[PDB]
């Protein structure tokens, strides 16, 4: 009760709440008779009708049925899903049997799966069938689903059919990008020319030690070019190998186009590649031994023997053509290792066309240095020219203006003045140039 | 010898034509004796004939007939200048250049010509350094002191009632300012100040006179402007050179313009470009036509800034 | 009542004299008749008069005497009686060469068919509905002057030409006027005119202010008038222009984008370089940027709504 | 001996060195048959006299005297050290003695510290006195040396004698620093104002929580300002602040103006200071102890005893003034510490004006940004103003153009040609507005 010589600051009493800066405050007697806090007693010092205007900114404004089987987990998270559902039980059953391709999507279907309880409470449930209309929602469901004959296997299917399309879009460009990149690598005489060019040079630095006379060098050291560089430090053997290019062989700058696919060949996983068609094959496997270890349909709407063994001729030929591409794939590649010689067993694709593009771009970058730096030594060549040229005219005008008068020690005598004046009057004095 | 007996007649204060009778028989003296005996009236007596003319020239009120006296000292200076000792002598004075400037006189014609003719030929000299920047030095000191144009004099000896040889003497004296001077840009501010002040439509009387002094002077005038002319072509090159890349030269607009009364007028140019209507034919003439005018604005022949009082310009082909 | 027959006469290939004087009797009907009389000539009888219109047009195979384009003019004293009313204005419209047709009927060397034909087609330009209407009156122009190998005003100019008429004269002024005031957006009504001037109209019109004729006047001054807001909408665009882009950084950019990649490039390159040269005095390079500044803002914010002359050089300063 | 399927590449020898390119090099039998690197003994497809452009390039071109007493290390570093010093030995020993000023540098004396022998081998060194001539010159240095009494303390003396100049310029401007900007913090009354307007907007929006009615809050609070924000997450409080001072309180601005020291105070070191005159005190008591133990000047070039007497009270006489400075500063950092109510023990000086610079960069900040957000709605209120003018003027022409041809359902009309011709031709159908 009461602070050290002074009154309570006014209690509010807003209409919207607002957010706040939460510090840490000062309380009545966290302060000395001579500090700032005491004086500022005034609250009224800065006073307006802002509150509105504050307030417009910082407003933070806006039994029946038991259940006889499922556990509340399950029980109350099919209260939801099927809150959001909408969709009559005895149609989603059959748009199941039927595979209906209109109704059906990815995500739907991925839902269920997760949605469902698990097959020893499906059985519990499908016990229960007379005593239909006592059961609660979520329950309701499951003796509906019950039902329909392997559900998890017959979902399963399902999945992977409307995510076959899909996942085949995934593999295929990849495994072109690949198969381009390792044809144009080899078609490329443009780039051939740079080896050819990279191996004689390089012949002749190796002088008379270890490397000399060497037949070839391994395609990975391309990036290692720029590493070598003048004893002056100005510039490097990749720049002088791309200077030589730009004046003697212009054919060789064209390389980096005739390289198209390499970029996106550095970009795909071979890893992955290789586990994705491992995969597809398993999940091939999968729904060919279901189609095999299913019962007879036993009512017209059950289309899943029929649809499925459609979808494995089809899924079985989509994949040869794709295997068929990846092996393929695979001995362009160990085709690259045998005619450039490096082992294909130590680098991965991604890992060999990154070297590669990355090197690319080294050349290019290179090829703008000379360009950028050359430019700089023709302006810097003739701006130096212009400036004897200018110095030289004009020391010439000097001197045409000192052969009027000996300013230096000779003997003293009366022309000067009466000459200086004459060559005024003819013009001598004002010599050209 | 008698040198002595000079500067003690010239201290002792003479008038009229006691004043003028000595220094007519000075300037014989000065110009028939060795070099010998210039040397011995020196600094000394140089610095009595200026004080004498100092006196003079400080004239209050039809005008004074000392203007004899005047231009009698203006004669003696000719002498005495008429060797290498006298030259490099009267160049030490604090206001030899300056007295000789205030000589010019257009309404005292042969005066006027004797010093600007003395003027020229200082202007002309190896040594010392910038010669003719002294001499121009000089012509705004006098001009400061009267409150007019320092080329007023020089102009108004120029225009059509006066004298043939006045009017040579005075370009001479131009050719003499402009001529030795080796900066560009000082060369053509000076040609500006000339023309600003109205010697364009004098020289174009001036050209219709047969006089062969006139027409050296006229030759010479005209070349050093051409030189200019050569020199500011030569410079545009430098410049679309080194000036190749977009971003780089409108830096450097902004950076000579910035902070001068300069700047409003550059904003002002570009939102203009931004009106040259939108049509695939006619906008890239629109920024030839601008190229033009903005070429012919900027590299006046002549070696001259244009006429900024100038208000109709013809922009050709 | 008797109009399925004047369609029966005319694909029968009436020529000469024969034609003529079933086209001048059908004209007499297409006036004083009814409204609902011609609506079932309608569609059927009028791509039948555009049709023997078509035909006649393609009989220029000799020139300095033609037999047969009284003829011509009779059909477009149909169309004028046909259009008289607000179906046929619709019917004409919808035909694929209905327009077209009449503006190869307009040639300066037989003036009485030219004035109708011009006048149809300066009624159809200040047309509401629908849309833009003067445009595709430029469009036939155009179309016509692509197989004649000709520029599209020539024959307005050319009428214009002190050698005729005088209802000839007002009558393709006319024409210009219901071509550009209709038109809304500025850079077309600019772009227009400047392709009158550079087909040398500014001489041309600075003769017809000495004739006397107020019909004449009339169009002059309206054109004028057009003329002189297109100057104002112009000062107003340099307004917001002034008021909107005060950035240097921003506005240089504006202009790079505008610039890039076509023949004004390498101009504003060299207008910037010779901007270098404009002497380093403290006192005159003010006044160069200014003069500068003054004589741009002669040539682009130009009088009278047109571009300044590319074949030329000339220009004044204020007041 | 005959590689696998073709012939050797040839010898060069080369005139200059060159650098080398060190990649891993091929061999005749690395290769294969159909390989890249059998096809290329085209050598000679690239040949010039690149060769001689390429060597320009990448060229790489350019007794007596017997150890008695000192160890191989030191007579060794003596040895480099007096073949550069140039300097006779007794002159070396005069300008110590002397301590001449002109002669003596930071850099001489440094150096004479780091090579000098260690008190032990001068003093072995000092007992072979009469056979000087027969030693080396490292060991003559050494016998030399070693008769200048106390020479380990006499140098460290003289080193921090022309050290003492240097050091008093890097204390005083870091206490300056902090004193003015101390000195600014207190003057201020626009930042106070800031504090009072934070404080009444801080109170409102504490609405009835924890906070609320309080009497302050701690001055690093300033940089949370800006974490409390909109509902829109469009503007902050320090936002709203700035711009509230931009309207109501303009003078509240110019505060980042009056606080001009805060960023050098930003920038000391509490700690470093303290050290830097502890360790300077000691110093000074460190020649004021060397100058009470030192033996009696026994030859006419003794200068010590004299000059450093000269010296302890002319740098008593800069200290006494630094400290003074400094317990002021802290004084005033106190003093500050009870104004605005914060622990000057637990917050170094360094500390606080950081955050206070860092503040009043964020205040500037706030103020720009409101700017520019406050120009881009004019921008945009007036663009849209100027789209609504021209829609308006726009439908005023068509309500004009439309009322002499009227499109809904019409009867019959045979005028309407004879109605435009009569304007067209008569002027009035080009309307003026």
């Amino acid at each position: 009760v009461l602070p050290f010589g002074l009154t309570p600051k006014k209690v509010y009493k807003p209409e919207v709440q607002l957010r706040r800066p939460n510090w840490s405050k000062f309380v009545a007697e966290d302060l000395s008779q001579d500090c700032f806090w005491t004086k500022v007693k005034e609250d009224r010092f800065e006073n307006n009708e802002l509150f509105a205007k504050l307030t417009l900114a910082f407003s933070a404004q806006t039994k029946v049925k038991e259940l006889k089987v499922l556990d509340s987990k399950t029980a109350q998270n099919l209260s939801i899903f099927l809150g959001s559902f909408r969709m009559p039980y005895q149609e989603i059953k059959n748009v199941i049997l039927e595979v209906n391709e209109a109704v059906l999507t990815e995500s739907m279907i991925q839902n269920l799966i997760k949605q469902m309880p698990e097959p020893e409470q499906l059985k519990m449930l499908s016990e229960l069938k007379e005593e239909y209309d006592d059961l609660a929602e979520s329950e309701q469901f499951g003796v509906v689903m019950g039902t329909v004959p392997r559900l998890r296997p017959r979902l399963n299917a399902i999945l992977f059919k409307l995510q076959f399309s899909e996942q085949v879009e995934n593999i295929k460009p990849e495994i072109v990008s690949v198969t381009a990149a390792c044809e144009e690598l080899r078609k490329s005489e443009n780039f051939s020319s740079l080896l050819e060019l990279t191996l004689l040079v390089g012949n002749y630095m190796n002088a008379g030690s270890r490397n000399a006379g060497a037949f070839g060098f391994n395609i990975s050291f391309l990036c290692k070019l720029r590493d070598t560089k003048s004893a002056d430090q100005k510039m490097t053997l990749l720049h002088f190998l791309a200077e030589l290019c730009e004046n003697d062989h212009p054919e060789v700058l064209k390389f980096p186009d005739e390289l198209a696919h390499v970029e996106k060949a550095s970009r795909v996983s071979a890893e992955n590649l290789q586990k994705s068609l491992d995969q597809m094959k398993k999940q091939i496997a999968d729904v060919e031994r279901d189609v095999q270890n299913f019962p007879a349909a036993t009512d017209e709407k059950d289309k899943f023997v029929e649809k499925m063994t459609s979808f494995v001729k089809d899924a079985q030929e989509q994949y040869n053509k794709l295997r068929m591409m990846h092996s393929n794939m695979e001995t362009l590649y160990k085709e690259l290792g045998d005619y450039f010689v490096f082992d294909p067993k130590k680098l991965s694709v991604e890992e060999f066309f990154m070297d590669l593009h990355n090197f690319r771009n080294m050349f290019l970058q290179a090829v703008k240095e000379n360009q950028k730096r050359r430019e700089t030594e023709e302006k810097m060549r003739r701006a130096k020219l212009a400036k004897e040229k200018a110095e030289k005219e004009r020391l010439e005008k000097q001197q045409k203006r000192e052969q009027l008068i000996d300013m230096n020690a000779e003997g003293d005598e009366t022309g000067v003045m009466d000459s200086l004046l004459e060559a005024l009057q003819s013009g001598a004095a004002f010599r050209r140039k | 010898r008698s040198a002595m007996m000079y500067i003690q007649e010239l201290r002792s204060g003479l008038r009229d034509m006691h004043l003028l009778s000595c220094l007519e028989s000075l300037r014989v003296s000065l110009n028939n004796n060795p070099v010998s005996w210039v040397q011995t009236f020196g600094a000394e007596g140089l610095a009595s004939l200026l004080d004498i003319l100092k006196r003079l020239h400080d004239e209050k009120e039809s005008g004074n007939y000392d203007s004899r006296n005047q231009h009698e000292i203006i004669r003696c200076l000719k002498a005495f200048m008429n060797n290498k000792f006298g030259i490099k002598t009267m160049l030490e004075t604090e206001e030899g250049i300056l007295l000789l400037v205030r000589a010019m006189d257009p309404a005292v014609p042969n005066m006027m010509i004797d010093a600007a003719k003395l003027l020229s030929a200082l202007c002309i000299l190896p040594q010392p350094e910038d010669m003719n920047e002294r001499v121009l030095e000089a012509m705004t000191e006098r001009a400061e002191m009267d409150e007019v144009e320092r080329f007023q004099p020089l102009l108004d000896g120029l225009k059509s009632g006066t004298s043939i040889a006045l009017k040579v003497g005075c370009l001479q004296l131009i050719n003499a300012l402009i001529t030795p001077a080796e900066e560009l840009d000082f060369r053509v501010h000076i040609r500006s100040e000339l023309m600003r002040l109205g010697l364009h439509q004098v020289l174009q009387e001036l050209r219709e006179i047969e006089n062969e002094d006139m027409k050296v002077q006229l030759c010479v005038f005209d070349e050093q402007g051409d030189e200019d002319f050569f020199d500011l072509k030569g410079r545009l090159d430098d410049i679309r050179m080194e000036m190749d890349d977009f971003g780089e030269v409108f830096q450097i607009i902004l950076n000579t313009v910035k902070d001068s009364k300069a700047e409003p007028h550059f904003l002002s140019i570009l939102q203009h470009l931004l009106l040259v209507r939108n049509d695939y034919e006619a906008r890239p003439q629109y920024y030839k036509l601008i190229e033009e005018c903005v070429s012919q604005i900027v590299l006046h022949k002549n070696g001259t800034d244009p006429d900024f009082k100038c208000r109709h310009l013809q922009i050709d082909i």
